[PDB]
């Protein structure tokens, strides 16, 4: 049993785009030269040759972000249904969708003050 | 024990070996006798 | 559709929004009171709908029976002695104060929730609600390691336990047809089989974490010691509170009530309850870890209640476990106002306090007095009450057990009144030598110390209440 | 003698094996959450055992 | 015997076996940045697994958050922690595992044993393609406490991370 | 393509997933484990969804609050993580036993 019909062009589709890179990329090693091994693989530092360590000094900045976009973006999964369904809801699913919107408006709120 | 210091003098009698052997006579005797007495 | 038996919850909700709102905007607000207002608008909300009316469903999703207004008002309860006691002990480290009740009242209603629902969705949904809370509280004071790993190893456990719960829960809706809900469910299956076992045995994995039964049990003694303490007097009582609800509720009446092999498991886990925590606790030096090992054993004493069910079991589960509550929230408001002062410390430090704080020696030595067992007083009546049933179902083992551990938990409950009384000042330790001598808290301590000593002797009153609460399930 | 060691110390011997019995189990808590996912899913499926 | 339900079946099997071996991956790789992108794949073919069981939004949605979100949400939290992995090994490292390794395998073939013996309700009627309107319907007629009660879970998650992380 | 099979496969997950959480060395290859074991039970889920109760589903949905709250749960580990790692300064997770 398979009601989605829409499909059977999502696979085979998935399958040749998954084949453009492998088969553009094999259709160069067949002509270009080889390796060249020796000093071309040493890592681009603007010339001049790295310090050592190679440390990053992490930081939250970018971790925090992705925090509440999950948060957030789990919430949307919760807003597509209702969309597609508000023709058929009408009233009183409104009244009680704006209190899950609200409660998130708090939500984000609170990020946006700190 | 060493508590027990006065005209209470005996030696042979703290003894691990001496303190079973009493006990036996004392057990013994008390079930002899609720043995006597059920019966 | 019917929202009247949800009003007490989205009560509570409201003021969740609003004691963030105020924090929000003034960083600095007066939110301890209205919190302990609305709640107690929400136990007064509860009379009304408690029997003048009859027992309704919201949606099927949702039923306020008597049961759940027990269990809804009990858990209130602790979370009001919660924040009496967290106000100027949270404060008294450098961290926030708005977010911390917004999270105790989010697990309050979680707790809240879990404790009418007969659904498998909304079970799980306020389940998670309630453990992701205590796994934030569990390590909101992340200055110290300790904290923050009992966190970590809190929330790993509680996930892996509730991920367990979860296959079980897809399993009893696969089982009979469709069916998420609870009644319909031991409804469409009633008869042994293999998987409905395997169900029942994950469920068991997924309560006994939150009821603290053993071999569920590793979380708590490590938890209560890295954690925040009044955070531990919300969780031990709050989350056992909501477990028995949801044993009674899923076991009972959703799950099935034909497969009566849970009380044999449940024989098991009290056994071994009863001979794990009063045994441990009674090797240790800190007080947290003793509570601990004695939540334990409190709990196997609850789990020898209900065990038995005949109408009196269960009602014997509901009154000691509201009377654990006063019990186990005055020894916290007692650890509390000691550990604030000058101490900061363990067992050893207690002594010699008899001459300093007399109040407080008199309120935890009451208390630890009642969770012993002894006379008029409070946990006596709760433990009597519990072999009385449990002896009347036939239980003959169990009681015999219990009872004895309760006189081995008697030795680690009075070496806290052997340290706060009978050493003399020349055995003072460097911690009381230096003590001096915030409103809340022993208001809340006296409101507490006098029922642990009180609601023992008046007890028709909530026995009435108890056996008015419990003819709902069945049996 | 016989009181003081054959009868007396029968029954704190009791307390000495309640006693040892605690000092001795709390080592099960050993704090480590892998032992727990050990005995909390193998603490249970010797109870579907002697269940079916 | 026929095409159409050939494709879905060779399909399936394609899907299993990369999420099995992937998983395993997951889990017996010592590095775990390749277990992050393999825990992707893994979701991704469980997103496709989905499909063929008439379940499109769901799909879609485990691609948006657990892919989309939680993934990256791991490689950023990863990165965050690596200090060249410098773990020295214990005695019992085989030891651990052995046990696991049977307790889990136990729970499998236990499982299993349960998964071949009942008798499902196989219920032979064509499924329904809107799993979508559905699926709006029940967020508010039946589950809506859920619904309404995530919506403060995810408030107090927001509240509990920001103040968990944050530097101070 | 059967049920039976759905659910082997399913179960096959959580039987690894136990594996990965009990065998982890780190603290983060631990929520990677639990994960799986919940797309173990969403997996289930659908299978019973499509086979069982197909005109009106009802474990898509209970899926849709999986996924919901596994996300958050997962968010919160993190988050713990990152302030253990504060500390501590490594994930070895068998370096966190405070206890003999």
């Amino acid at each position: 049993v398979f009601v989605l019909s829409g499909y059977e062009y999502f696979l085979g589709f998935l399958i040749i785009c998954s084949l453009v890179p492998v088969l553009a990329l094999a259709a160069s090693a067949l002509l270009r030269p080889k390796s060249g091994r020796m000093i071309r693989l040493t890592t681009y530092e603007s010339g001049m040759e790295p310090i050592g360590g190679a440390w990053i000094q992490f930081n939250v900045r970018y971790y925090m972000f992705a925090l509440v976009f999950v948060i957030f973006d789990v919430e949307t999964v919760f807003l597509y249904p209702w969309a597609v369904a508000f023709h058929q809801l009408g009233l009183l699913a409104f009244i009680e969708a704006l209190i899950f919107i609200a409660i998130l408006v708090v939500a984000l709120v609170y990020a946006w003050r700190k | 024990a060493t508590d027990f210091r006065a005209i209470m003098k005996f030696d042979g009698a703290d003894s691990p070996a001496m303190i079973a052997i009493s006990a036996v006579l004392i057990l013994g005797f008390i079930a002899g006798l609720i043995w006597w007495a059920l019966h | 559709g019917t929202i009247l038996p949800e009003t007490i919850l989205i009560v509570t909700l409201l003021v969740v929004l609003l004691a963030d709102l105020i924090q929000g905007r003034q960083a600095d607000r007066w939110t301890p009171y209205f919190a302990i207002v609305g709640l107690g608008g929400a136990i007064a909300t509860m009379i009304p709908l408690w029997t003048q009316p009859a027992t309704i469903s919201f949606f099927g999703s949702f039923i306020s029976d008597h049961l759940s207004l027990f269990f809804r008002g009990l858990i209130a309860l602790s979370a009001l002695g919660t924040i009496l006691m967290s106000i100027r002990y949270v404060e008294q480290t450098g961290s926030s104060l708005g977010e911390f009740m917004t999270i105790l009242l989010t697990a309050t209603v979680g707790g809240m929730f879990i404790a009418g629902a007969q659904e498998l969705v909304f079970i799980f949904v306020a389940l998670e609600t309630l453990s992701i809370a205590s796994y934030l509280l569990t390590g909101y004071t992340k200055r110290d390691s300790r904290s923050n790993e009992a966190a970590l190893k809190y929330l790993l456990i509680g996930a892996a336990s509730s991920a367990i719960f979860l296959y079980g829960s897809s399993l009893l809706y696969g089982l009979s047809g469709g069916h998420t809900q609870l009644p319909a469910i031991a409804q469409a299956l009633s008869s042994e089989s293999l998987g409905l076992v395997v169900a029942l045995v994950f469920v068991i994995a997924g309560i006994s974490f939150k009821i603290s039964a053993v071999p569920f049990h590793q979380w708590t003694p490590d938890v209560y010691e890295g954690a925040p303490t009044p955070v531990v007097a919300f969780l031990s009582v709050g989350s056992k509170a909501a477990g028995f609800a949801l044993a009674i509720r899923f076991l009972t009446l959703a799950f099935p009530s034909v497969t009566d092999q849970w009380q044999l498991i449940f024989t098991v886990l009290a056994i071994l309850s009863m001979i794990l925590g009063n045994v441990v606790a009674l090797a240790q030096t800190s007080m947290k870890r003793m509570l601990a090992y004695s939540s334990i054993g409190q709990a196997g004493f609850v789990m020898i209640g209900f065990v038995v069910g005949t109408e009196a079991g269960y009602a014997s589960m509901l009154f000691y476990l509201l009377v654990y509550l006063f019990m186990n929230l005055g020894a916290f408001t007692c650890v509390i106002l000691f550990s604030l002062r000058t101490g900061t410390d363990q067992i050893s430090e207690y002594a010699g306090l008899y001459q300093k704080d007399p109040l407080l020696t008199l309120g935890l030595s009451l208390c630890l007095l009642s969770l012993g067992g002894i006379p008029p007083l409070a946990g006596f009546f709760g433990k009597i009450y519990l072999f009385w049933a449990g002896w009347q179902a036939g239980a003959y083992g169990l009681v015999l057990l219990g009872l004895l551990t309760s006189v081995i938990s008697i030795y680690y409950y009075i070496r806290v009144v052997k340290m706060m009384v009978v050493k003399e000042p020349q055995e003072m330790s460097e911690a009381v030598r230096n003590y001096p001598e915030l409103r809340p808290l022993q208001v809340g301590l006296v409101m507490t110390v006098i029922a642990t000593s009180l609601a023992g002797i008046l007890a028709n009153p909530l026995f009435n209440l108890v056996n008015t609460a419990v003819w709902d399930v069945p049996q | 003698e016989v009181d003081y060691n054959v009868v007396d110390g029968v029954v704190n011997l009791t307390g000495f094996v309640t006693m040892v019995t605690g000092e001795g189990l709390k080592y099960l808590q050993n704090g480590r959450a892998q032992f727990y996912a050990l005995i909390v899913l193998l603490a249970v499926l010797g109870f579907v055992i002697f269940s079916v | 015997m026929d095409l159409a339900t050939l494709t879905q079946t060779i399909t399936f099997f394609a899907l299993a076996a990369a999420v099995i071996i992937a998983a395993l991956g997951v889990v017996l790789l010592d590095n775990v940045v390749y277990s992050a992108f393999l825990l992707g794949g893994v979701f991704l073919s469980i997103a496709g697994l989905y499909i063929l069981m008439n379940a499109d939004f769901v799909s879609a949605a485990q691609i948006l958050i657990y892919v989309g979100a939680v993934n990256v949400l791991i490689l950023f939290a990863i990165m965050l922690v690596n200090k060249r992995e410098t773990y020295t090994p214990v005695p019992g490292r085989w030891l651990r595992q052995g046990g696991a390794a049977v307790v889990s395998l136990g729970v499998f073939a236990l499982l299993t044993k349960m998964i071949l013996q009942t008798p499902w309700q196989l219920s032979s009627v064509p499924p329904t393609p809107d799993s979508i309107t559905t699926i709006g319907q029940h967020f508010f007629s039946d589950f809506l406490l859920p619904f309404e009660l995530a919506s403060v879970l995810l408030l107090m998650a927001l509240i509990g991370a920001v103040v968990l992380a944050r530097r101070e | 393509m059967q049920l039976t099979y759905v659910l082997i496969l399913a179960a096959l997950l959580f039987c690894i997933g136990i594996y990965g959480l009990v065998t982890s060395r780190n603290a983060v290859r631990v929520l990677m484990s639990i994960e799986l074991l919940l797309n173990a039970v969403n997996l289930n889920l659908i299978g019973f969804a499509n086979y069982l109760d197909g005109q009106q589903i009802k474990g898509q949905v209970f899926a849709v609050f999986v996924i919901t709250v596994a996300a958050a749960e997962a968010a919160v580990g993190l988050a713990i993580i990152l302030a253990i790692y504060r500390n501590r300064d490594t994930v070895d997770m068998e370096k966190f036993n405070l206890l003999k």
